[PDB]
RNA sequence: UGCUCGGCGCCGGCCCGAAGCGUUUACUUUGAAAAAA
RNA sequence: UGGUGACUCUAGAUAACCUCGGGCCGAUCGCACGCCCGGCGGCGACGACCCAUUCGAACGUCUGCCCUAUCAACUUUCGAUGGUAGUCGCCGUGCCUACCAUGGUGACCACGGGUGACGGGGAAUCAGGGUUCGAUUCCGGAGAGGGAGCCUGAGAAACGGCUACCACAUCCAAGGAAGGCAGCAGGCGCGCAAAUUACCCACUCCCGACCCGGGGAGGUAGUGACGAAAAAUAACAAUACAGGACUCUUUCGAGGCCCUGUAAUUGGAAUGAGUCCACUUUAAAUCCUUUAACGAGGAUCCAUUGGAGGGCAAGUCUGGUGCCAGCAGCCGCGGUAAUUCCAGCUCCAAUAGCGUAUA
RNA sequence: UACCUGGUUGAUCCUGCCAGUAGCAUAUGCUUGUCUCAAAGAUUAAGCCAUGCAUGUCUAAGUACGCACGGCCGGUACAGUGAAACUGCGAAUGGCUCAUUAAAUCAGUUAUGGUUCCUUUGGUCGCUCGACUUGGAUAACUGUGGUAAUUCU
């Protein structure tokens, strides 16, 4: 090509949008923002499908923007603008809230929090900067500079922010012995607990995480997510507890449900 | 004879409308016009039968049962603001403009030939 | 650049060899005895049978206490008992391996209609199941290769508009009316 | 397979965990990353 | 100060520079309007040198490509090999300059040639192992007659941008102007071979100053036996008649109620194609489904396509020409008795499908 | 379904090929009632094209003295709708085709610590020690023309 694309087909979408196949040829490509384009869940497809409060293209943009969605307190005014990992969409006319987090399976799932709770959110930190006059800088995973923050933060912590005025309120050193759920690859929403870290000079790191369980895995170190201290979570966990039942015992609750429906 | 019974009942006060799916049961008959079900919907839910607006009523084989989808607006004022063109034409509400992509098209043409305040004299 | 699929499979299977005389011998009995039409059904009962036995020998080509084979095993004979051709009591991985085409036919609709009763011959239990007369709990099917299921099989019964459950008569009998009032009269 | 740091326990000391080293290939086994249809 | 496995990294200090074709340090525009005693105030919109982030692009590392020896040596100061210093480039490097030694690759197939070669994700066939194809909806690459050069812009060697050549080619008062359908329709050529000069931005997205405008991107309809799936051409009795099933008359005969099957006697149980009102779908219709009134007895509301010596299902049937006409994928049939030719009867094969030629 | 059959001889056993058998996708021939999907100028000519269409764009927030409409008490300019034109943006996306190309393209894995990046998001934007608003040009418009024609001037 000559420049930039611009147009997304409905089958070179990613899997965890999880839309059709049919019903159209192109599909919604997001407009630039803080997180990537593979991972993240743009407003429409989250707006039309997962809540269904819309119908058609036109009826996302006369719900949109008429200042009705906030979205990390701000509101967006784009149909297409990428809500990532770890962000809060508040609607303040029905009165409710939901944060965005990844589910057992490989896909978004839609969480009903308290408003309350829906006042801080983790971002994990991806460098450290320092300014043109001694002035360290915290970049996160959301593309959020942080100005002056505790010497502390180190590479691979996270921290957790105030919406309202953008500053640090607490953090979470990464070590072993830590709530950490994995975020990217083919293992995905899975909780558990980190047990060891090993270090590759010029590669890619590798971690080892046990479950709750006792289900052991590795992960990459760049899909790592620390979300608690010890075993006790802060954000309010989704239904399962990324725990990743194997077929057949969540194949035995389907049944079980089955008769207990009647 | 013919009764409604609906299903998927959702309100959202977003977009000042109450929206379900819509079951008609009519054995041994024909399928239902809108008016009728319209005003039945309209004695249902206690409302005047002007912001109903229903679409998409298909057959299964037999023609026992008849599904479709609906809405129920709040005002008159919000179901002219927030619906598409084409059905407020159905309920009359609504005129479009009688010319084809053709004769605009040439139309257009010819306002990019000339240059000017002639543009407006040469559109007809 | 269209939204379209494309996705399509063949149902039947031709035979390597064209003329023989026992093939042919049951074949035809089979078609003469079940009531069908011509030989492209019992060809697509053969290729679903042998579908599912290639499927049981891939199945048992792997070694015990596997989880993928214990799940597709209890998915395949969970599916097999579901259909009802395979009785409870044969809840065996590698009894797959010894029903034939007479098993898979006997729960077609149109015979089991025909063993319901309710209809004369097989050939009239096709025709009347092609005339829209009967209903699968509450919904008609005018169709004769139709798979009944082992929990729709005690709900098979005429349908309401059809003249014989209890309607409005036929058209040729208002017809007759007519002409007998208008010989009369 | 062993040789400078501090951990589960006891009164300068026994064990456990090590910064760092712990001779080469193919082979086999387990993990990650591995576009969708 | 801080970090990497590692900087000539980031940050710190000192001395200067800082391009008139010039780096920044706001001479911009709306809404609601106020407090204190002319200053002082909220919510926005636009623009801006910088960093990081996002879509990317770009040059690189390792591994993997069809055939051919009637292609065994190839490349070199008209740079092929490396070193030093430079120009240009957004950086890295013979990318290119000035100087140095002759280097580098090859029988583990270089170099040369052909390809009816865009590559891959894939498709057909298939016990296992394999063979063939992939123009074709997804990803990437290349081009808009073929070479060459360039402006603008962040991003183009752009062609629904420009400039010059040749080939082709439009108009003309003859001095001069205007061209690129390997886009959507359509025409000619070509060939065995491939569709409407239709409707709409309503659905899916894209672009703009942006609910509001536009889009042959796309969606809808028609043509469509490429191909795939379901599925009509009939069912039900008494008698025109042959026998088996349980018991006898040595043997013919009988009860024969389930009978079983075939021929244009009889009246019914019927529903479907089509003709059509309506409803529904839809930007608006058409298609499907529902539903009135019509609509079948030889239910003319008529099912063809190839064969009947062997392979290979299926007549030593009838009539005609009689090594002629012809049939036959292969054996072989035809000579005035043809189980094969040419026509009627019957029969078998698959069935809305069947036969032939090519890869 | 891990499958064979006829043919050299007076008769037999073999190597071997020929011909039958099934699928696949191109053309063609005969034939044809319902309905759901659906390929479709690629093989020869990346040959030539007449026509019509395929890229345009305004909010409460860049310029409004076109009476083209239009509100009043006109008097501290501009009520408002607004064609046209200046300005910024995109036109480098999408769509068609396979001619060239054989370690070229492409696939998996890696690096930019050897560079750039429209736009979005976050920060920076009294960090420098020395006017209560400046200047002249062009559109649109009016008027004057030549050409055989042009999105010419």
């Amino acid at each position: 090509a000559r420049g930039p694309k611009k147009h997304l087909k409905r089958v070179a979408a990613p899997k965890h949008w999880m839309l059709d196949k049919l019903t159209g040829v192109f599909a919604p490509r997001p407009s630039t923002g803080p997180h990537k384009l593979r991972e993240c869940l743009p407003l429409i497809i989250f707006l039309r499908n997962r809540l269904k409060y819309a119908l058609t293209g036109d009826e996302v943009k006369k719900i949109c923007m008429q200042r009705f969605i906030k979205i990390d307190g701000k509101v967006r005014t784009d149909i297409t603008y990428p809500a990532g990992f770890m962000d809060v969409i508040s609607i303040d006319k029905t009165g409710e809230n939901f944060r965005l987090i990844y589910d057992t399976k490989g896909r978004f799932a839609v969480h009903r929090i308290t408003p309350e709770e829906a006042k801080y959110k983790l971002c994990k930190v991806r460098k450290i900067f320092v300014g043109t006059k001694g002035i360290p800088h915290l970049v996160t995973h959301d593309a959020r500079t942080i100005r002056y923050p505790d010497p502390l933060i180190k590479v691979n912590d996270t921290i957790q922010i105030d919406l309202e005025t953008g500053k640090i309120t607490d953090f979470i050193k990464f070590d072993t012995g830590n709530l950490c759920m994995v975020t990217g690859g083919a293992n995905l929403g899975r909780i558990g607990v980190i047990t060891n870290r090993e270090r590759h000079p010029g590669s890619f790191d590798v971690v080892h995480v046990k479950d709750a369980n006792g289900n052991s895995f590795a992960t990459r170190l760049s899909n790592i997510f620390v979300i608690g201290k010890g075993n006790k979570p802060w954000i309010s966990l989704p239904r399962g507890k990324g725990i990743r039942l194997t077929i057949a015992e969540e194949r035995d609750k389907r049944l079980a449900a089955k008769q207990s429906s009647g | 004879t013919v009764t409604i019974r609906t299903r998927k009942f959702m309100t959202n006060r977003l977009l000042q409308r109450k929206q379900m799916v819509i079951d008609v049961l009519h054995p041994g008959k024909a399928t239902v016009p809108k008016t009728e079900i319209r005003e039945k919907l309209a004695k249902m839910y206690k409302t005047t039968p002007d912001v109903i607006f229903v679409f998409g009523f298909r057959t299964h084989f037999g023609g026992g049962k008849t599904t479709g989808f609906g809405m129920i607006y709040d005002s008159l004022d919000y179901a002219k603001k927030n619906e598409p063109k084409h059905r407020l034409a159905r309920h009359g509400l609504y005129e479009k403009k009688k010319t084809s992509r053709k004769q605009r098209k040439e139309r257009k043409n010819r306002m990019k030939k000339v240059r000017g305040t002639a543009k407006a004299n040469v559109g007809a | 650049p269209v939204a379209r699929s494309w996705v399509c499979r063949k149902t039947y299977v031709t035979p390597r060899r064209p003329f023989e005389k026992s093939r042919l011998d049951q074949e035809l009995k089979l078609i003469g005895e079940y009531g069908l039409r011509n030989k492209r059904e019992v060809w697509r009962v053969k290729f679903t049978l042998a579908k599912i036995r290639k499927a049981a020998r891939e199945l048992l080509t792997l070694d015990e206490k596997d989880p993928r084979r214990l799940f597709e095993g209890n998915a395949l004979l969970r599916r097999l008992v579901r259909i009802g051709v395979l009785d409870e009591g044969k809840m065996k991985l590698d009894y797959i391996l010894g029903l034939k085409i007479e098993d898979f036919l006997e729960r077609r609709l149109q015979t089991q209609v025909f063993k319901l009763g309710l209809a004369k011959s097989i050939h009239h239990a096709r025709v009347l199941i092609r005339q829209r007369h009967i209903r699968v709990r509450k919904q008609v099917v005018n169709i004769p290769s139709f798979i009944v299921r082992l929990d729709s099989q005690k709900h098979i019964d005429f349908s309401l508009r059809s003249p014989y459950g209890g309607g409005r008569p036929g058209r040729v009998k208002r017809k007759n009316a007519k002409k007998g009032q208008g010989g009369a009269g």
